[PDB]
This record gives structure tokens, C-alpha cells and sequence, in this order.
């Protein structure tokens, strides 16, 4: 079994850039080597075959070389319609292996979100499950850590987050995370805080039960 | 009905083409040269329809595939490159030839090891 | 350009699932049809291939053991069958024609979910607007849709009449193995006390339909 | 002369003035007789290990010409000559009245009824 | 795998008759059977293949019939030169197999043997064994009870007997009996007597040790 | 109309034997040589065989482990090799040549002996007539061949001139692993100080002639 490496495996990138994607296999392939271009939801389209072959009305910027087990692809100037998951396929020996992916993002300045927290209902605490949701309204670059810290103490394993895609008009992102205690464990308890690390810039939203 | 077209005495007839099977072990080169001095050359191949016949072969054998390493290609005979879609390739220890094995399978192999071989002709 | 797969599939560990594939130009000779799926943390995995004019099949040795590929050449179907599944079989199955370099066409994917779950329509719980919640001229309101298997789950607000300003995030599996996810929306802060906010959660999977008023606090 | 192999139907394998085709469908004895009659042949008749000697090249097990009909008492090719015990290796690993060919000049005795892929012959 | 059973073992029987030999096989073996006659020392001689057909030069008082799993040699009228040992053979699926064998002997009139008992030579003596040989000569039929006595008691153990084909000239047998003690135990008694009963005769030679 | 087997062999339990036969019928077609042994107070066994041309071989599941065969194109020599031998294996193997219908030639076989006993001439002491045993109206008085291996042993008498009323009985093997026999005559007992009477004991395997004067004693 030939192994994939690809690299990197995100990049942010803006129109106009060269964008150089690597795929390193683990043995020979001579130049059986594929790239495709993947959007969120659909099936992968094929850019180049062979190692260098492009396919039918796929746009010159786009552009494979390498020979053993170094392969690139290149796409010299990015046009808003790259931006998807890259991959690399081989088509030689069984079985056939794939990349792990390079998803390509568009970059912009960094950007503090606006942050809201939303307590559980009532409905739900009656019922013995509590939910916290804290929600990061506009941020860049996706790597946020969110943390959340009741009575001081930072919460761990009891939070689960989900993020847009990029925003079309400004180019970040938005997050939700929920934090799941049960009634009796949310009501020892009165400080909730939500607290957003950004590098060294933190934005932290709380509440108190009842309030 | 109809004859089936000239080929070397004593050899399979098949769709305009022609085949022999040797039970001699030879190494690549040593099978090249054999094919070629009965104006012949190693099988290539290239369609499962019209060499469908190979879907009963044994043993493994000789067929004219090799690695070119200037192109780091793999090459028949005339110069094509090898479909990905023709023959399903294992590559079980390293090699530059490739034996023929039954369903259209390509075995990898060391090009100095010797084995039994087919040779092949287009017929006119 | 595409080829016709089956629907969704959910399924238990141990179960089998059969998936299947319409071949669209295949005339009575060589065709190679190829299977991959690709799983949610992952890239694509190569399962094996099958040729329709001859039923020759091979497998990546992954899945020998628990995969088989048949076909009917009245239908033209190719049959794509693995056995004894287990959660990390959870992925998107696509069949494939290879033609001389790549492949020629792609199939339409089919969702295959494996999962000890039970079907189980949501319930949804409001995200109430609060001071806590506001920012100036707009305020942010939603509806946490907890506790719903399997996917999808649909949401509306106002009956569609409120459109934009709408954030549905993506589904979370919870340790439960229930999904649960969150819709959102930015509305006028002006609003809040007059116009009213309902979301239209729609889990078919359970012929559930849920309508939550969202109420400041 | 060196060349041109003899009158075959067309699309089958010709090999020392003889014509063979392999047959992918699965069928009983009956059927596959059925068949290579259909194209003025017959199921493979084995008469000489040098004259044939591809067979020893063909792997799976198919069905050739040779059948006891319960009547007659011994076995015989489809033509109605005997079988010569030089000709064949038989093995007996299921129980009935037509025979499968493998390998190298064996005989494997099969049920008429069970499917199997078939080889037709001409001359 | 074919099993042949032949029947009878041995027949006995006199220059003219009639002899029907069977062979019964565990399977079907389609008439591809086989009969030969052995005569000692020789490899086997083809008389009948395919259950029915005549071989070259074999005469025509032999003939084969059967099917199945029932086969049958039969001779018109047993000639001198037919009395031999008949063996059938398949020749269907591997293994071929052979039966166990008829051994047809010659029928002749009754005949006592004579009888000699020849001491150990004092040679073989001094190298400390004691071989004493007792002689049945050309009698009929084979069954003959040879019996030591060694002052008076029966013995057990000691002999072995070895008899010959039937003679071509008399149609008669002969068999050997040698008891072997070592020279101690030989040298503890005086009588050495052996005793051949055939029908209601009983013939004893003997000697006394030392003459 | 005869094929030509290798000389008579003897080997100990656990060795292996090699048997040869040339066919002298083989012209460069298929030439089936088969292997058939036969054990004393035994029928016969199929071994395997062989085919000249193309070296392709077969055998009986009883001996596939243990038995090989070759051959030689150019020679026309078929080397039937049985390995592991015990003495269940000392038996006359037979080459034979399968026509169309039944075996054409037969081999004259070889004896082939397995046994831990080692080579050992006889030694031979007089069966001496006594006058006092006129048995028939002749006396009777022969010649005691023991402890010998392997089998055979010729006798003849006065050089072959004395045939009439000779009896040479069946080797007997003893519980040492020794054979043993007796060759008698029976004479007339007149002339017994007169005629002379000599056994020519023969054995081959160690190259030992016995010639043994019987006299009265």
C-alpha cells in the first residue's frame, strides 16, 4: 500500500496569489498521479491526470508536475472559485490511495467575533439536561479556542462546537458552542463565562443563574 | 465462415492476432529476443475484447511492459504508455519488467529472473 | 454526467447495507466500475472495482472480507454490498466508471450513516433574546434543536418569511449518538417586543414537525 | 505453408486446423450442448495431448463433450467414439453422468444438472 | 477410491471344467475392467479388457462378461497352462485398483506323503543353534497337521513351514517344518519326533539325540 | 515388447530407493509410464505415473508424500523415487506403458527389499539321509541354507545335471530378520555310497557360492 502525504493540509490564501500544493507518496507511482478539486457537498472533479496532463476545460492556471514520489500542483493566480479541498490520487499498483486533502480558505485580517451567551431555557432544566450556548458571531481566522469557565473552574470534554463556512461578503466565520451539564450540576453552580482566545486577544461573555 | 488470418505455423489464431506460449524460462531480454526472431514481439495488451482468450492463462509470463526510467514511464513495445483502466498492477517486491498474470492482472518483476513467456504477432 | 446511486442508508453495527449504482453507457464490453467512500473526518478510501461485461471484481484488501460487488446486465446495476458494519463505516459511498486515464463519470454519492441509535424526532428548546443577547440596533435569537437521530433535520424561521440574518450550524453527535444542532438569527432589537419569532424545525425521519415560539425573557 | 489457419467459425480460437471458444454463461450439460450445435460445433472433444496441447494452459474446470448416457453402459465423447483411459485423468468429486474439463488433461465427474462455463469445438 | 473384491480366493479344480472367477467393485466403473493371469515370477498377462474383449493370442476358452459393479472371468475348459493366479483391474477414475486374486490349482486323487526327519549336523550344533528338519514329500492335498514332539510334548512356537508350488509333473506339494532350538535347550530331551496327520493317518518320525 | 527396470535393491527402514526404466517406445510424444508395485500375499497397487513428453505427473494419494517421478528425454528413463521407506514397502515394482485400450509393455520388475537386517551370506549344513529311511523305497536328503539376507538364493544339484525329485522350498524369514531354506532330493537309497551328491548354493547379494557334499552319516 502506497501512502499519501499532502501538504499543507489548510492554507489561506488570497485572489490573485501562487498557490503550491505538495503530494509526497510513500513509493514510486510513475506518474499515475491525479489532482482534484472537491466543493463542500459534491463529488470530487478531476484538474490533472498523469502527473502533468490537464483535463478537458479545466483553466491553464492550473498546472501538476513531480516525477517519482514528489509531485505539485500549482495554481498560479487564484481566482475566487478555488477555494475548495485539493486532493491527490494515485493510479498505479492496488489498491489505489488518496491524500489526506489541502483545504484552501481565503485569508483576510484577523477578526474579533461579537459574542452572545444564551442561559438554558426553563423548559429544558425542568426536564434535568442543561444546554449553554455561546455563539461567536463574526471571527478570523477559524482557530479560536473557546473555553468555558463556571465559577472560575475551566469546564472540559462537557462542550461540543459547530462552525459555519467562510461568509461571502466578509470572509469570517461563526461558531456555536454548547455546554451540557445536567439540572442538578448546573444549579450548584453561579458564574457562567464563555471565554474566546484569539493569540493574545480574549473576549469572555457571562451570566448568573437566574438574572 | 471464415479463416483466421496468416500467422507463424503452429501458433493461436485470435481475432487478427497471433500467440504462442513458451515453456522455456528465459529473462526479459533473453524473451524479447526470442518473440522477435520468429518477426514477432511479446504480448502487448490492449483490448479485453479481442483478447479475451487471456482470461484462461495459467501460469505467469513474459508480455512486452517495461519501466522506462528517463520518462519514469511504463512502456510497451511501441511505445504507449500503460492505461491504469487495461490491467490491475500488483507490485509485490520491485522490478523495471512485468509478467502477464490471468485476468488481466501485471505482475512486477525482476527483469533478470527468468519465466515462461508469450509472444505475439499482428496479423497484416 | 453523473451515475444513479441509491438513497440514504442508516443501518445498526453488525447489519449489512447494499448500495446500488446504474450504469449509464455501458453497451456489452469492458466497463470498470469503481467504488470509494469518503468519511466526514477523512479523506476518500478505494474500495475495489467490478466489470460489467465479465462480473471480474477485486477488492482492496481493507474490505475483501466484507465486501462484495455483483451485477445485472439487464439493469445495468452494479451492487455494492458490505457486511458487518461497524460506526467507522459512517461515509459518503460513490461508484465511479473508469474510463482510459481517470474516471470518466462519478456516481451521486449515497449517505450510509451506522449508528446503535434509534429514530427520535427533536425536541427544540428556545435561544431567548436577552440584554445578554444584544447588541445594539440588532439581537440575536434561535432555537437549540436538541436530541433528533438520524440526520437531516430542517429548519425555517417564520415559515420562510424570515430568511436572511440566519445561521443553522452544522449537526453535532452527541455522546448519546443523538444529533443536535442550532439555528440562529439577527433581528432588529427595536422588534423584539412586537414581532414574533417561531422556528420550523421538520425531522422526516419521524414524521415530526416542531414549532418553537422564541419569547424574550 | 507458414500461414492462414483453417475454416473456423469467425471470432473463435484456431489452433492446429481446430476451433475453440471459451463461454462465459453459466449452464448445465444440456444446455451447453444446446448451444455450440446452435453454431455447427459441439462440446469439446479431446483426441490428442499434442494437437491440443493448449488445454494445458486453461484453468478453470468447463464442460466438454464427454457423457455416460445410462443406457449404453460406458463413456463417450458427443460423437460416439469411446473413451480411451490413455486420453484423460478422471476424478470422481461429485457423482454423475457428464464430465468437466481442467488443468491438464483431467476429467472431473459432475452432476448434468450443475452450471458450469462450457468450451465449444469445431473442426 | 474403487474397492475390488474377487471371489473366490482359491479354486481347485480339474483339467476340463468349467471356473467362473467374480470381481465386485464399490462403485460404477463403466466397463473399463480388466483381467490377467499371473504365472509366479512373471509380471501380469492381459487376457480381457473392457469387461468383454479378447486380447491378442489369448485363447478363445476365455471370456468376460458383467456391467456395473458385477464383472465375471469365465473359462470353458481349464487347460493345463491356465492354472495360475487371475487378477482383475480398473482402468476408470485414479487410483486404479486390483482385486485380492484367484489362485486356481490343479485338482489331483489323494497322496500320502513320505516323511524324513533329519537331526541338526553337529556342526551347526557347536555354533550353538539346533535347526531339526522335518519333510512332507509330494502329497495331496496341501492340508496336512505337522505336529513336534519332543519326549512326548507338543510343541509351540519353535517352527515354521514352508511349502511349494504344485509340481509339474505329479501335481503334488511338499512342505518343510524346521524347529529351532538353541543347543542348550536342544541338548534337555532325547526324543525328536515329528508327526504328520492326513485324513485318519498319522505317520511319526523321530530320532533319538546322539544317534 | 519389454522395458528395462533397474537391478534388484535393499534398503534400511526410513531410506529412500530409486528405480529407473527405459521406454525405447518414446518418440518425442505422449508416453504415459506407469508404476504399479506388488507386495508378496498381496494384488497389486498403482503408484502414479508419468508422461515422457511433457513430464506431467500424477499419484496415488497413498504415496504422494513420499514418491517422485522423473525422466530423461534423452535416455527415455523414468525415475520412479519412494522415500521414507518401511518395510511394509519391500515389494516387485513394476514399470508399465498404458496404450489405448490396457498396458502395452510390462517391465520385468524390481525387487525391492527394506529391512534393518544388513548383507549376510548362508551358511549351508548337509540334511544327511539315513539308510535307515527307505520312505517311499528312496531315501531323502538335502541341503540346509541359513541365516542369509537378502533374498535370493539359487540351488541346484550336481551342477544342474540333478534335477529329478528335487524340491527347493520358499525362503522363510526368521524372527532375527534372516532368511532361511532347505533344497531336498530324494534318491535312491542303493546307490548312496556311489552316486555323489552336491548342492550349489548361490547368493548373489554377497557374492557367496556354497558348494556342500551331502553323505550319509
Amino acid at each position: 500500500d502506497i501512502q499519501m502525504t499532502q501538504s499543507p493540509s489548510s492554507l489561506s490564501a488570497s485572489v490573485g496569489d501562487r498557490v503550491t500544493i505538495t503530494c509526497r507518496t510513500s513509493g514510486n507511482i510513475y506518474n499515475y498521479l491525479a489532482w482534484y478539486q472537491q466543493k463542500p457537498g459534491k463529488a470530487p472533479k478531476l484538474l490533472i491526470y498523469n502527473a502533468k496532463t490537464l483535463a478537458d476545460a479545466v483553466p491553464s492556471r492550473f498546472s501538476g508536475s513531480g516525477s517519482g514520489t514528489d509531485y505539485t500542483l500549482t495554481i498560479s493566480s487564484l481566482q475566487p472559485e478555488d477555494f475548495a479541498t485539493y486532493y491527490c490520487q494515485h493510479f498505479w499498483s492496488i489498491p489505489w490511495t488518496f491524500g489526506g486533502g489541502t483545504k484552501v480558505e481565503i485569508k483576510r485580517t484577523v477578526a474579533a467575533p461579537s459574542v452572545f451567551i444564551f442561559p438554558p431555557s426553563d423548559e429544558q432544566l425542568k426536564s434535568g439536561t442543561a444546554s449553554v450556548v455561546c455563539l461567536l458571531n463574526n471571527f478570523y481566522p477559524r482557530e479560536a479556542k473557546v473555553q468555558w469557565k463556571v465559577d472560575n473552574a475551566l469546564q472540559s470534554g462537557n462542550s461540543q462546537e459547530s462552525v459555519t463556512e467562510q461568509d461571502s461578503k466578509d470572509s469570517t466565520y461563526s461558531l456555536s458552542s454548547t455546554l451540557t451539564l445536567s439540572k442538578a450540576d448546573y444549579e450548584k453552580h453561579k458564574v457562567y463565562a464563555c471565554e474566546v482566545t484569539q493569540g493574545t486577544t480574549s473576549v469572555t461573555k457571562s451570566f448568573n443563574r437566574g438574572e | 465462415e471464415s479463416y483466421c488470418g496468416p500467422c507463424p505455423k503452429n501458433w493461436i489464431c485470435y481475432k487478427n492476432n497471433c500467440y504462442q506460449f513458451f515453456d522455456e524460462s528465459k529473462n526479459w531480454y533473453e524473451s524479447q529476443a526470442s518473440c522477435m526472431s520468429q518477426n514477432a514481439s511479446l504480448l502487448k495488451v490492449y483490448s479485453k475484447e479481442d483478447q479475451d482468450l487471456l482470461k484462461l492463462v495459467k501460469s505467469y509470463h513474459w508480455m512486452g511492459l517495461v519501466h522506462i526510467p528517463t520518462n519514469g514511464s511504463w512502456q510497451w513495445e511501441d511505445g504507449s504508455i500503460l492505461s491504469p483502466n487495461l490491467l490491475t498492477i500488483i507490485e509485490m517486491q520491485k522490478g523495471d519488467c512485468a509478467l502477464y498474470a490471468s485476468s488481466f492482472k501485471g505482475y512486477i518483476e525482476n527483469c533478470s529472473t527468468p519465466n515462461t513467456y508469450i509472444c505475439m504477432q499482428r496479423t497484416v | 454526467v453523473q451515475l444513479v446511486q441509491s438513497g440514504a442508508e442508516v443501518k445498526k453495527p453488525g447489519a449489512s447495507v447494499k448500495v446500488s449504482c446504474k450504469a449509464s453507457g455501458y453497451t456489452f464490453t469492458s466497463y470498470w466500475m469503481h467504488w470509494v467512500r469518503q468519511a466526514p473526518g477523512q479523506g476518500l478510501e478505494w474500495i475495489g472495482k467490478i466489470d460489467l461485461s465479465d462480473s471480474e471484481a477485486h477488492f482492496n484488501q481493507k474490505f475483501e472480507d466484507r465486501a462484495t460487488l455483483t451485477v445485472d446486465r439487464s439493469t445495468s446495476t452494479v451492487y455494492m454490498e458490505l457486511s458487518s458494519l461497524r460506526s467507522e463505516d459512517t461515509a459518503v459511498y460513490y461508484c465511479a466508471k473508469m474510463g482510459e486515464f481517470y474516471f470518466d463519470y462519478w456516481g451521486q454519492g449515497t449517505t450510509v450513516t451506522v449508528s446503535s441509535a434509534s429514530t427520535k424526532g427533536p425536541s427544540v428548546f428556545p435561544l431567548a433574546p436577552s440584554s445578554k443577547s444584544t447588541s445594539g440596533g440588532t439581537a440575536a435569537l434561535g432555537c437549540l434543536v436538541k436530541d433528533y437521530f438520524p440526520e437531516p433535520v430542517t429548519v425555517s424561521w417564520n415559515s420562510g418569511a424570515l430568511t436572511s440574518g440566519v445561521h443553522t450550524f452544522p449537526a453535532v453527535l452527541q455522546s448519546s449518538g443523538l444529533y443536535s444542532l442550532s439555528s440562529v438569527v439577527t433581528v432588529p432589537s427595536s422588534s423584539l417586543g412586537t414581532q414574533t419569532y417561531i422556528c420550523n424545525v421538520n425531522h422526516k425521519p419521524s414524521n415530526t414537525k416542531v414549532d418553537k415560539k422564541v419569547e424574550p425573557k
